DNA sequence: CTTTGTCATTTTGCAGGTACTCTTATTCAATAT
RNA sequence: CUAAGAGUAC
DNA sequence: ATATTGTGCAAAATGACAAAG
């Protein structure tokens, strides 16, 4: 793992969250909320787990990290907090 | 003998448990499953060294399940008996077929075939013992034994010891 | 480079590979009348040095087999005297971005 | 309803991997089978109530894994075995990418 | 490799074939290789006590044989919970057959055995077994045959016996 | 057959296009790293026109009168004339435009000027004009140095490849060369100050929007471009002297030794 | 209820290592030696012990647990038996390969014909991929017809170095059906190469030789291309009226017993040869019944037998027909109709279909009330629920459950309930030539028996309303639901990557209408203007 | 030059009926067809003969022959292709599956 | 004398995607227990 | 139930 | 009286065969 992981200081992937990453983050977080996971945001009455996950993503309170795998087997860890959600 | 080795264990956490005390839950669940345990691959597992910072890594959400698969790496102190190794111990029980000696956490059964002929069982003694011309082996008696045969089961390691060789017996 | 008129006797072909590192290359005159590399379909081929190949493989994390291949009988490869394992950088006029650089390893 | 090949291709082009897996496994046929880490074959005798797993031949009882594969996949592997082919399934990499 | 089946020479301490995963070098959790260290009974007991006292301190922030046995029992009850039968038996066995008391003596023993440049299994066995003479050590440990000079082994066993306390 | 052939092709996190073996098919997707859905047809102004028309459209000279600029165009329109450093900036900008003209005329031999490119600059200019209420009469607040340095910084900010070595930097420059040609063709000093008459805040907004849109037009890693290409080629085939249509498509995909109409073109 | 809990660790398959069965591996994995060709005993109520349906291979009756694993037919994978063949036979799939291998190796000493001393051999052995190595080796050694016990030295062609060669002459090998005939050069001597001698010569090939040929030391050795122990698939593979595989296995057992008795009792070589050829034919047609030249092994009914290769190939084989594409649950299909009053991303769903298809919603403090209400409503009225799955895996059917009284839902349970409005659903029309022909829509429950969709979305689907049918798929998890809504949604597909332009537009009546509405002549009075303004949902309210 | 001519031919075919397809799709097609140094046909004789994994190769054509050859040659399938994971019924490494979602315990504690 | 390229044969594997309904048929006949 | 065939819808 | 057995491509591969050294 030590050789596979690329150090944080020299990650060369895009700093923007991809559409697939956003889709899977929302799906995973919605599924976890649906299984009674703690919520890190205040709720304005929303009840759908998916839109709860969207609200969590809007203010970067999702405690997950993407492990982007390079073709050679190496990978980069990008926290959802630092990824820029532009799309 | 007592060693310390680098072990890893895959734990899975339910979505309900992901809270600020997740590290505590992972550390506790490593215990109660590895502490005091026995495996055939590495012998007994007695304790885990370096509790202050156990490498828990990141964890991995299982798709369609939501549970996270952590691969917790740690240092564990183990006791793996080996064939043909001399070690001290104490007798706890005796019988017709042989007697049991307590070495660390394991019990080694020395069979009646693997004692000098002068040493013979005696059930008349209370508790029953093994008596010879020069010495007697009873309960709570120190004895040095050489392990010559090990069968590696998982939840119960079984070893065969003997004192037939020179300078083996009571100390 | 041996430039012949019509053909080579096959019994002469077998002894074309001499003792290394010397290499012998045969060309037919009829195949050399027109310089193929001046065709607008043929892009720019630049042989890479061993250091350049090592840097390329390091930067793209590639193995030898993961590069696009160029046969060691391709007319451009014969033109440049490519040998197996050597990588040519191809510069192409692309219609989406002005310039596109590819690489091909001689096999 | 038949979820044909080119429907799968459209789902691939959309990039929805989890939905494709859900269609092909939870919606049609999900079968849990046991294999051993020595030989990748499904020749593991599993007594779940007694909690006893054992691959005869390899003579092992702790190198067992369970995998969720389509029942059609299990049938395919068994038909390969009956035709003298060993589709050994392994849960860890032995080579680098 | 992923060889199906497996052919292996039977484990034998005298042959020093401790196992493919008991080789001299082991890749640590940090990725580098370290020597396979082996703990003698006194050293192992001290290591266990250090680990348990560290755990007790972490929980708090978050000699004679009888008194030592009572103290280790109290600390064992305080630190860990259940399924300590094996751990308890090992701990009492260690306190009973402990060849040394404190850190300084076990450190001296380990550096003295290190000076020999000998196998870790063999030095741990020497530090664990309270042997007296030299041919006795050779017959106890067949792995030591044709590895160390007779006089050196006898003398080092003499200093080890001298270092014995209580 | 097409879908099966291209099924495993994917764009990876290093922007290369690879199959299941990790073999590189394209070192950057589509040779520009752009998503097809974000591409629009736009005109390259530098390639077309006459040399005199090109000079009139772009050439700006602060030391003569044939290609001078009206001082009313910008705020400091009567002080810049006679300057040297600003003349140096205009000279390098015009030289770059001439080089782009030559480069595009090399790339597109027929001289076609309308090509599909990621960011639609014209719409951005119109949005800025209608958002900041450009009156087309007030002198511009922009300075020439601001225009040139802003364009150069924008070119520096259009990142497709994020690596930090010579290979990746050269690939990045090759990736954005054509879009930068378009950008220089549009956001020239003459055009900005005269045709569009941007202001300072409007020019900054245009630059920020161009950067954001270009970053949003980059293809996303994990895109299954092989299946997409197979379907995009196969779907029109259903709608369908020299053979053409489906029989010719079959002759192409099945690399056939003998084809019905082998014809050769001589110039 | 699914499958009960298993304590074995759960992993995903990372690598698939192919190979061939060694006969000893076949014997090791087998749980029963099949000896009798019959399936059921004389009582015709049980499975004969040692027969083709030995209870150790798995139970053929739902009421009986498997005799090996003591698990029901729901769990037991089935366990292989083994038929110990009287004499070795060729594997029908490998015959050509076997020929090539035996054409590359000496038929007497079992060593590869052209060692590295030969010139082109270094080039051939230098190749990396096994297939090209074997092709080069074969095209080099197929024309060598002598073992070459002594060869000119690599240093120079003056002295002779003797390899481990016997010096015999190799034959020219052809295939006549299921057997190989070798013609030795006349000093031609034509004779059938017995499978036993070929097996022997393959067993004598050195490790280096066959790993150069492209075989593996651990997973596939050439002598494993010869069958000596047929694995017997369990009843799961050939369920029962017996399956065609069962009949072929019975025929194989019959031929095996006939050959074994003819050998034991002695017989003319003609009878033994005929019985051997019959066993070979049966074993071959059991694996591949479409052999070119040979006649198909007909079934009792006079139709060709379905071999395993037939079960695997084709559009209806296992791979294409059951793995690359398979029939799925939670899907609907019906005729489509247009609706100008539906949004672009909306789909009209018949109430009966909405009452049939269901989604499992996990019970949460946020949806306890409405899920309880749906459970109260039951499955016969929309909106409602059809099942309640408890944390233990037990399933409660809302039909017949109202007798037991109202169910008290608990967090973590699942309510499998009717699909309601705004539920993301995949909508598809076939042939479905591109990704836009399969898009995510929002459910709108409507009181008629057709799917309803916006007129603009018909262009990507290439759909009319002259009888077209369309299919609907319901995601069954929050992850699939979410990625369906966030990647395949209709609005996200408006601009197609196919030609970097929108794929949906204004079509048909509206298109004509809009042209008529925007003419210069067209003027609208106050009342119609107010109507048209109110018809725009997001109109800001200013005239 | 062969790749450029191939792209020109494919483009001519597509544009014969006046249709338009973006450059990158035909570019990808011709790049795949010519990535091996020669003209690799889209046929069982072409792309299906590349050593790209037996399970995905067999899903196209010549299925059982491919399985037999893979067994004889003891091929290793690393399960990187889409067809392999479809057959095994696990999330393919495409789109949403081209990465792993993991947990930042430090961030989780940091939120409260 | 053996290549050597070359034609003329042989294989030989394939042949859009979903979906609906109905009809027939499951070895014939002779022999022996 | 299975298989084969025929007709048919887009 | 009834169970048991007597098709049209089109590429690839292969073989036959007049010329060449
Ligand atoms: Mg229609
Ligand atoms: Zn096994
Ligand atoms: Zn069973
Ligand atoms: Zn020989």
């Amino acid at each position: 793992l030590k050789e596979k992981a690329i150090p944080k200081d020299q990650r060369a992937t895009t700093p923007y969250m991809t559409k697939y990453e956003r889709a899977r983050i929302l799906g995973t977080r919605a599924l976890q909320i649906s299984m009674n996971a703690p919520v890190f945001v205040d709720l304005e009455g929303e009840t759908d787990p998916l839109r709860i996950a969207m609200k969590e993503l809007a203010e970067k309170k999702i405690p997950l990290v993407i492990r982007r795998y390079l073709p050679d087997g190496s990978f980069e860890d990008w926290s959802v907090e630092e990824l820029i959600v532009d799309l | 003998m007592f060693f310390i080795k680098d072990l890893s264990l895959n734990i899975t956490l339910h979505p309900s448990f992901f809270g600020p005390r997740m590290k505590q839950y992972l550390k506790t669940k490593l215990l109660e499953e590895v502490e005091g345990s026995c495996t055939g691959k590495f012998g007994y597992i007695l304790c885990v060294l370096d509790y202050d910072n156990i490498d828990i890594q990141r964890g991995r959400i299982l798709p369609t399940d939501g549970s996270a698969e952590f691969n917790v790496k740690y240092r564990a102190v183990v006791f793996k008996p080996f064939k043909g190794e001399v070690v001290d111990g104490t007798v706890v029980s005796c019988s017709q077929h042989g007697f049991e000696v307590q070495v660390g956490p394991m019990k080694v059964f020395v069979t009646k075939h693997l004692m000098p002929q002068d040493l013979t069982f005696n059930a008349g003694s209370n508790p029953p013992s093994y008596q010879s011309s020069e010495d007697v082996i009873t309960i709570k008696s120190r004895i040095r034994v050489k392990i010559e045969g090990c069968i590696s089961q998982v939840s119960s390691i079984h070893a065969i010891g003997s004192i037939k060789e020179d300078y083996l017996g009571a100390i | 480079i041996f430039v012949y008129q019509n053909n080579i006797t096959p019994s002469a072909m077998k002894l074309v590979p001499s003792i290394p590192p010397a290499t012998i290359e045969t060309f037919n005159e009829a195949a050399l009348v027109v310089n193929i590399t001046h065709h607008e379909l043929v892009p720019k081929h630049i042989r890479l040095s061993s250091d350049e190949k090592r840097e390329l493989l390091k930067r793209y994390r590639l193995k030898e087999s993961q590069l696009p291949r160029i046969q060691r009988a391709d007319p451009v490869a014969l033109y440049l005297g490519l040998k197996r394992g050597e990588v040519v950088k191809i510069i192409r006029k692309s219609e989406t971005s002005g310039r596109y650089a590819s690489y091909r390893i001689c096999m | 309803l038949r979820f044909g090949e080119m429907e799968r291709d459209c789902m691939i082009a959309h990039g929805a991997a989890s939905f494709l897996k859900e269609r092909l496994m939870e919606a049609s046929d999900a079968f849990r089978v046991h294999i051993c880490g020595i030989c990748g074959l499904m020749t593991v005798i599993a007594k779940l109530n007694h909690n006893q797993f054992e691959c005869k031949g390899c003579d092992n009882k702790i190198d067992i894994y369970q995998i969720h594969i389509p029942y059609a996949a299990k049938l395919l592997f068994q038909e390969l075995m009956a035709m003298n082919i060993t589709p050994r399934l392994y849960t860890d990499r032995s080579r680098d990418f | 490799r992923r060889r199906l089946k497996k052919v292996e020479e039977e484990e034998n301490a005298a042959t020093l074939q401790l196992g493919q995963e008991f080789q001299l070098k082991q890749i640590n959790h940090q990725g580098e290789e370290e020597e396979l260290i082996a703990l003698n009974l006194s050293e192992a007991r001290l290591v266990i006590k250090e680990a348990l006292v560290e755990r007790r301190r972490a929980f708090k922030r978050s000699e004679t044989r009888e008194k030592e046995l009572e103290s280790i029992d109290v600390l064992l009850e305080q630190t860990t919970g259940g399924n300590n039968k094996d751990l308890k038996n090992t701990m009492q066995y260690l306190t009973n057959f402990s060849r040394f008391r404190d850190q300084e003596t076990v450190g001296a023993v380990i550096q003295l055995l290190k000076s020999t440049g000998l196998h870790p299994f063999e030095v741990a066995q020497l530090g664990s077994l309270a042997c007296d003479t030299a041919d006795e050590a050779k017959t106890l440990i067949p792995s030591l045959n044709n590895k160390i000079s007779d006089d050196e082994l006898e003398r080092i066993l003499k200093e080890l016996s001298n270092l014995e306390t209580l | 057959r097409l879908v099966k052939a291209l099924e495993d092709i994917m764009v990876h996190y290093d922007n290369t296009t690879r199959n299941s073996l990790g073999n590189v098919i394209q070192f950057i997707y589509g040779e520009d790293g752009m998503d097809a859905a974000h591409i629009e047809k736009q005109s390259l102004d530098t390639i077309g026109g006459s040399d005199a028309a090109f000079e009139k459209r772009y050439r700006v000279d602060l030391l003569n009168t044939d290609h001078t600029l009206d001082p009313s165009l910008l705020e400091s329109g009567s002080e810049i004339l006679g300057d040297l450093k600003l003349q140096v900036l205009l000279d390098e900008e015009y030289k770059q435009l001439v080089k782009d003209r030559k480069f595009l005329r090399e790339v597109f031999v027929d001289g076609e000027a309308n090509w599909p490119l990621p960011v639609n600059i014209r719409r951005i200019i119109q949005n800025a004009q209608q958002t900041f209420h450009i009156d087309h009469t007030k002198p511009s607040d922009l300075t020439i140095k601001d225009i040139v340095l802003g364009v150069k910084d924008l070119q520096e900010n259009l990142l497709v490849l994020r690596g930090k070595n010579e290979i990746i930097q050269n690939a990045q420059r090759d990736a954005v060369t054509l879009f930068c040609c378009l950008l220089r063709s549009r956001l020239a000093t003459r055009r900005v100050l005269q045709e569009y008459r941007l202001t300072k805040q409007a020019f900054d907004w245009v630059l920020s929007n161009i950067e954001a849109q270009f970053l949003r037009s980059v293809v996303h890693p994990g895109e299954m471009v092989g299946v997409l290409a197979a379907q995009s080629i196969g779907e029109p085939a259903t709608q369908m002297k020299v053979t053409s249509g489906v029989p010719r498509l079959k002759e192409i995909l099945n690399v056939a030794k003998n084809m019905k109409t082998p014809s050769l073109t001589v110039y | 209820v699914g499958q009960q809990y298993s304590s074995a660790p759960l992993r995903t398959v990372k690598e698939v290592q192919f190979g061939l069965f060694s006969p000893e591996e076949v014997r090791a994995i087998s749980v029963a030696k099949i000896r009798f060709p019959e399936t059921m005993d004389e009582t015709q109520t049980r499975a004969k012990i040692g027969g083709l349906n030995d209870p150790r291979l798995g139970s053929i009756d739902r009421n009986l647990k498997c005799q090996t694993c003591q698990e029901g037919m729901n769990e037991c994978p089935g366990h292989f038996g083994h038929i110990d063949l009287a004499k070795p036979v060729f594997h029908v799939g490998f015959i050509a390969k076997i020929k090539k291998v035996c054409e590359c190796v000496c038929m007497h000493c079992g060593k590869l014909l052209l060692d590295e001393h030969n010139e082109l051999m270094r080039q051939a052995l230098a190749i990396k991929d096994s297939k090209k190595r074997f092709a080069a080796i074969w095209t080099l050694c197929k024309t060598k017809m002598v073992c070459e016990t002594d060869v000119p030295s690599e240093d120079d062609p003056t002295q002779l170095v003797s390899r481990g060669g016997c010096g015999n002459t190799q034959p020219t090998i052809r295939k006549d059906g299921l057997k190989l005939v070798g013609s030795w050069k006349k000093d031609p001597e034509l004779r059938v190469l017995s499978t036993e001698e070929i097996l022997n010569i393959f067993k004598h090939i050195s490790v280096k030789d066959f790993t150069s040929l492209g075989f593996n030391e651990v997973f596939s050795r050439p002598e494993w291309m010869i069958l000596t122990c047929l694995p017997v698939p369990p009843p799961p593979v050939r369920p029962s009226g017996e399956d065609d595989l069962t009949f072929k296995l019975a025929d194989i057992l019959k031929a095996n017993i006939s050959l074994e008795t003819l050998e034991h009792n002695g017989a003319p070589h003609h009878a033994i040869e005929e019985a051997e050829s019959l066993l070979q034919f049966h074993v071959a047609t059991y694996m591949d019944n479409d052999i070119a030249g040979q006649p198909q092994a007909l079934q009792k009914s006079g139709r060709p037998v379905k071999s395993i290769r037939a079960r695997l190939k084709g559009k209806e084989g296992r791979i294409r027909g059951n793995l690359m594409g398979k029939r799925v649950d939670f899907s609907a299909r019906t005729v489509i109709s247009g609706d100008p009053n539906l949004e672009l991303d909306q789909v009209g769903v018949p109430k009966s279909i909405a009452k049939t298809l269901t989604y499992p919603e996990v019970v949460t403090p946020y949806n306890i009330d409405r899920l309880t209400q749906l459970v109260r409503n039951g499955p016969n009225e929309h909106p409602g629920a059809k099942y309640v799955i408890r944390d233990s895996g037990d399933r409660i059917d809302l039909r017949y459950s109202k007798r037991a009284g109202d169910i008290q839902l608990q967090y973590g349970w699942k309510v499998e309930r009717h699909i309601m409005d705004n539920d993301p659903v995949l909508f598809n029309r076939q042939p479905s030539l591109h990704k836009m022909s399969m898009m995510a829509h929002r459910v709108k429950v409507i009181p008629y028996s057709t799917f309803r969709l916006n007129l603009s979305v018909t262009s990507p689907y290439n759909a009319d309303f002259d009888g077209d049918e369309m299919n609907l798929h319901v995601p069954q998890s929050e992850e699939t639901r979410a990625e369906l809504s966030q990647l395949c949604a209709v609005p996200l597909q408006i601009v197609s990557p196919q030609s970097n332009k929108p794929c949906m537009g204004i079509v048909q009546d509206t298109l004509c209408g809009i042209r008529k509405l925007t003419l210069r002549d067209t003027f609208i009075e106050l009342d119609q203007v107010l109507n048209m303004l109110y018809w725009v949902p997001d109109w800001d309210g200013v005239i | 030059a062969g790749r450029a001519a191939l792209y020109k031919e494919v483009y001519n075919v597509i544009a014969s009926d006046g249709s338009y397809v973006n450059y990158r799709h035909m570019a990808l097609l011709v790049d795949v067809m010519t990535t091996q140094g020669g003209l690799t046909s889209v046929t069982r004789h072409g792309f299906n003969r590349s050593n790209t994994g037996a399970l995905m190769r067999c899903s196209f054509e010549e299925t059982v022959e491919i399985l037999f050859e893979a067994g004889a040659s003891a091929e290793l399938d690393d399960c990187r292709g889409v067809s392999e994971n479809v057959i095994l019924g696990q999330m393919a490494p495409i789109g949403t599956g081209a990465f792993d979602v993991m947990i930042d315990e430090e961030s989780l504690v940091k939120y409260m």
